[PDB]
RNA sequence: GAUGGGGAAGCUCCGUUUCAAAGGCCUGAUUUUAUGCAGGCCACCAUCGAAAGGGAAUCCGGUUAAGAUUCCGGAACCUGG
RNA sequence: GCUUGUGACGGCCCGUGAAAAUCCACAGGAAGGAAUAGUUUUCAUGCCAGGUCGUACUGAUAACCGCAGCAGGUCUCCAAG
RNA sequence: UCUAAGGGUCGGUACGAUCAACUUAGAACUGGUACGGACAAGGGGAAUCUGACUGUCUAAUUAAAACAUAGCAUUGCGAUGGUCAGAAAGUGAUGUUGACGCAAU
RNA sequence: UUUACUUAUUCAAUGAAGCGGAGCUGGAAUUCAUUUUCCACGUUCUAGCAUUCAAGGUCCCAUUCGGGGCUGAUCCGGGUU
């Protein structure tokens, strides 16, 4: 057969991100002295839009606390957050939104975003727009902090990783309809090629496992083993239920 | 005059896409393009521009909100439960 | 009440003076035909004196320390008055409405405000006002 | 005259004399 | 490309000691609202430009070019 | 601008060819509230603790 | 409350509306209370703060923004700072604001 | 796409600020002589990549069998010193 | 009126629509400095120098690619009544 | 061949003058009843099957009901990860990413 | 089968900047001979400002224009975290 189409992505060549119009990596500001026992402030210049992302971000300028210079950092924006407002970083600052505090030093019930997975990783955890996690319980002895995650599951991580107090700003965006086409060339556009996306049903058997015959129909179970191969991986794979669930979600 | 019955900012988009999502389409795009009271200076000059950053008119501040509306309900409860917790820490 | 007088220490706001403290001397309160707004006439630092340090010795102190003056007619809405105070009749006189007009007179003003200044900054009287405003 | 009001220059000229005549011959009148 | 107005610095471009040409040029012209009059162009080529003096009235012309030194190789029209 | 003179690129005044000399009366203001303001916040905490 | 207080002074009492003025008549010493809206900008609010304190002037904080402040002065238009020159039949001025 | 490195029997591959001891800049001291040594700085860390992107500065008249915003005449501007 | 430049605005986005070399300004006050005379080449004027390669012509129903002096194909500017 | 209406500039409780625009409407008269006179320039209606539509492809026999599409739904994954690449690698793509996300249908 | 460990190995960060231990100062805290214990230990109305091996204090040079220690800024261990 050929090389199907999800086995040509890792290659990188056409399937790569478009990068030009970013404004940067968005991250947290590297945790040195200041942060680990004090605060620093910092200053909102400006909030700008980010080619490729949903979310605003906010570009924050401190003080090099050991040269005479300014550091601009890139912030991803809260909502509430607004230009020229002093936002802290550090252990000591105060419970605000837009603020950077470590999960130990924040009260339980606490929404966040922004989240470290590892202390000094700079933010890996409820970061797409409307998102954010909830602290739910602390263990002061072996230092953790328990969240809830967007996707509902439960994880555990150190009290010294930091997080920015409130919700991610451009929340709602994907309850607006498209309409066209059109709209989401634009969308894709700016991010990777990866529309439009042909149906594997409707291509060859060279294509894809579900090419071929004289109807379109896949022919074997769509249900892929967590153990196959790479080019066998199409359609639902290691799925431990299928069809439509009668009732609801969120778990308790 | 009124020239459109129900479809109002929607009439653009003319018989396209059918009626349902022409619809919750125009509850968006109305949300999306009214003016909204500045917190700031109280004037009604807040207007949205490249979503998710809601800029006031004159006043030059620069609000970082919700896609289509200045505030998100989420975020409404959330600023209040955020200032909740806050009282208990000195009192 | 009326804070604006002989005394008071301002902060000039507007126009090649901004950031510059200066002492008002004549408050005219209201009316002239020059200038039909309230105004004062103020004499303040142009070049404020230098840090100077114990290191530095009887060559370049009397450099570092070299205060220039300048006198001027500011509108009130221009000056950011202080709760501040410096004493003014040693050069009360020297400077009016017709040290002006004919600016030749000007000059002459100008460094009997340099000398009163110079001898105000030497014995530590009244030290806020001769440090440079930082912004 | 923003709406329309008004279809031509002589039409604006015709309502201004009307209108003057309706504010001062209620002044008469107090 | 530069035009003069005063006579009295226009003689010391003459004595400048950098130049050696300069050009008397005669125009016809019109008052302005009466008869033709005789309008006279004094123009000096200097080392990196040209100096010119636009007299409107034939007396002072005569007068000035007997004020023009003689190491100078004035060019008439 | 390497070709013209000083006086085409400048105004006479502090912060003269960089700011609208509006910012710059909000930031004399505001450095000499905020000073002002930085000397009565050690006043008030000198004697806070003195009088426990 | 304050409001009715306000109510009294517009029709029996001078005043002024608006910051250029306040500070004209804070200067002249002819105010004997400001009163200062919410909303307003605290770069300008404590401006307005340190020339009461020059001239030895009374501070009131009104709990509203500027749209509400020239309601209770009875003006359709926002008002950012209200300056009370002499007071009528109004007990403000010995009141505890 | 080198270097430092890491792969590969090897032709070579990965990688581009990368697990590196990765440099020259204003000078001032010298009056033996040329540029030793004295402080302070700056850590960007090869290079290639557009005759349609960015970009220091020229115009008019005349002229050749065939050349010119390039030659001639006149009048300018920029850069470096 | 046509072509074009430009200004102030308005509409559109889950699209908000390059980078760097380079130049300037400001903050800062290091250093350097006058009165029997010293300090300026971002003011005016004066002096010198500006190298290397390309530059003709066609650009198409005959100069390009199609076996060719082929009704095919091949980017763009100027636009009278 | 005419008529009416639509403007500009100097003097504005005695408003007439003067210069400059093709726009529309109306009325007679006239002809071998012709007149968007050449040029230019929609056939329309009543239904069925089918795909929603704009769009896309078999360059050189198939332009379609095929593909794509918005919408809807399912699945995997919280980074010591999901999916994929590389002979190997202190190697890479998504990823300047983080569940309103990416990946697979 | 669990658990513990300095370092081997592995992961991440940072132009390897403040780690670990002890000691001061205060207080919460309670004394049943005295501290048998625990946290703090310069920045939160405001889109200003923060750099010249730091001013000050104190001690040296050979007074001259300036140069150098301690403190300001606790000490100890070189395990970058
Ligand atoms: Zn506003």
């Amino acid at each position: 057969g050929r090389v199907i189409r999800n086995q040509r992505k890792g290659a990188g060549s056409i399937f790569t991100s478009h990068t030009r119009l970013r404004q940067g990596a968005a991250k947290l500001r590297t945790l040195d002295y200041a942060e680990r026992h004090g605060y620093i402030r910092g200053i909102v210049k400006q909030i700008v839009h980010d080619s490729g992302r949903g979310a605003p971000l906010a570009k924050v300028v401190f003080r090099d606390p050991y040269k005479y210079r300014l550091r601009e950092e890139i912030f991803i924006a809260n909502e509430g957050v607004h230009t020229g407002q002093f936002i802290y970083a550090g252990k000591k600052a105060s419970l605000n939104v837009g603020n950077v505090l470590p999960l130990g030093s924040v009260p339980e019930g606490t929404i966040v975003s922004n989240v470290e997975e590892k202390p000094g990783d700079r933010g890996a955890l409820a970061r797409a727009s409307g998102n954010y996690v909830i602290i739910i319980g602390h263990n002061p002895d072996e230092n953790k902090t328990r969240v809830r995650l967007p996707s509902g599951a439960k994880k555990v991580i150190s009290s010294d990783a930091r997080g920015v107090i409130g919700v991610i700003a451009g929340g709602g965006r994907v309850d607006k309809p498209l309409l066209k086409a059109g709209r989401a060339f634009h969308k894709y556009r700016l991010k990777r090629n990866s529309w439009p996306k042909t149906r594997g049903v409707a291509m060859n058997p060279v294509d894809h496992p579900h090419g071929g015959g004289n109807h379109q129909h896949i022919g074997k179970a769509s249900t892929i083993s967590r153990g196959a191969v790479s080019g066998q991986k199409a359609g639902l794979i290691a799925a431990r239920r299928t069809g439509l669930l009668r009732g609801s979600q969120k778990t308790q | 005059a009124k020239r459109t019955k129900k479809v109002g900012i929607t009439g653009k988009y003319g018989v396209r896409y059918g009626s349902s999502l022409r619809r919750q389409v125009k509850k968006l795009e109305i949300q999306q393009h009214a003016r909204y009271d500045c917190s700031f200076c109280g004037k009604k000059t807040v207007k949205r521009g490249a979503a998710g950053i809601w800029t006031c008119s004159c006043c030059k501040k620069t609000v970082a909100g919700g896609a289509y509306t200045v505030s998100t309900a989420a975020a409404a409860t959330v600023r209040s439960t955020i200032r909740r917790l806050r009282e208990m820490v000195e009192a | 009440a009326k804070f604006l007088k002989a005394g008071k220490v301002a902060v000039v706001v507007r126009g090649r003076y901004a950031g510059k403290k200066v002492v008002i001397v004549k408050p005219h309160d209201e009316g002239s035909k020059s200038h039909p707004f309230g105004h004062a006439l103020v004499a303040g630092i142009e070049r404020y004196p230098l840090k100077v340090t114990k290191k530095h010795g009887a060559k370049k102190v009397a450099k570092r320390t070299k205060i220039k003056p300048f006198i001027k007619v500011v509108n009130y809405n221009h000056l950011l008055p202080t709760r501040y105070t410096l004493d003014v009749e040693a050069f009360k006189s020297v400077v009016s409405t017709e040290t002006f007009e004919q600016p030749s007179q000007r000059e002459e003003a100008k460094k009997v405000v340099k000398k009163a200044f110079e001898e105000r900054h030497q014995a530590g009287k009244n030290q806020w006002f001769f440090s440079k405003l930082r912004f | 005259s923003k709406g329309n009001a008004f279809k031509h220059k002589r039409a604006l000229v015709e309502h201004i004399i009307q209108a003057k005549a309706d504010a001062q011959r209620e002044k008469a009148l107090n | 490309a530069r035009e003069i107005t005063d006579i009295k610095q226009f003689l010391e471009l003459t004595r400048r000691a950098d130049v050696k040409t300069a050009t008397v040029k005669i125009n016809k012209k019109l008052n302005k609202a009466g008869k033709p009059f005789r309008q006279t162009k004094f123009k000096v080529r200097g080392s990196s430009s040209l100096y010119t003096l636009v007299i409107n009235d034939a007396g002072k012309a005569k007068k000035l070019i007997q004020s023009l030194p003689p190491t100078l190789k004035v060019n008439r029209l | 601008y390497a070709t013209v003179s000083k006086t085409h690129k400048t105004v006479s005044r502090a912060y003269g060819g960089s700011r609208c000399a509006n910012c710059v009366k909000e930031r004399i203001i505001r450095a000499f509230l905020i000073e002002e303001q930085k000397i009565v916040k050690k006043v008030v905490k000198e004697q806070t603790e003195a009088a426990k | 409350s304050i409001n009715q207080k306000l109510a009294l002074v517009i029709k029996s009492g001078k005043y002024t509306l608006g910051y250029k003025s306040t500070v004209k008549s804070l200067r002249q010493g002819k105010s004997k209370l400001i009163i200062i809206a919410a909303n307003t900008p605290v770069l300008r609010k404590s401006e307005l703060e340190y020339y009461a304190m020059l001239s030895k002037t009374k501070v009131y904080y009104f709990q509203g923004g500027n749209n509400e402040l020239g309601t209770a002065v009875g003006k359709l238009f926002r008002v950012g700072v209200v300056s009370i020159l002499e007071a009528g039949d109004s007990d403000i001025l010995t009141t505890l604001a």
